[PDB]
């Protein structure tokens, strides 16, 4: 709900608010989470496609 | 070598390879004839045209 100067911070932050883990079977979410790379806009502004 | 982190992971240490490729052997062989009558007479003196 937060400014446009907060949302693309909160965005770039390495926030990783619904992330996943790269190379396994069945996808998960990362706990610990720093080493791999993901950000997600549709996470960003609430869409699919 | 290794990059260091800021963030946690258990970072490997200095890795070292030691890897040998062994030689190959390739053994090429023909056969060749040649006629007696072209050898007693190759291991003869003539004097005669």
């Amino acid at each position: 709900n937060r400014g446009l100067y907060n949302m693309v911070n909160e965005y770039s932050q390495r926030l990783g608010g619904h992330p996943a883990t790269s190379n396994t079977e069945v996808q998960f979410v990362v706990i610990a989470g720093t080493d791999v790379f993901l950000e997600q806009p549709c996470s960003f502004l609430q869409e699919a496609f | 070598p290794t990059i260091a982190h800021g963030d946690g992971r258990r970072p490997s240490k200095q890795r070292t390879f030691i890897v040998v490729k062994n030689c190959h052997k390739h053994h090429i062989s023909t056969e060749m004839e040649l006629s007696m009558l072209d050898l007693e007479i190759l291991h003869s003196i003539p004097e005669t045209p």
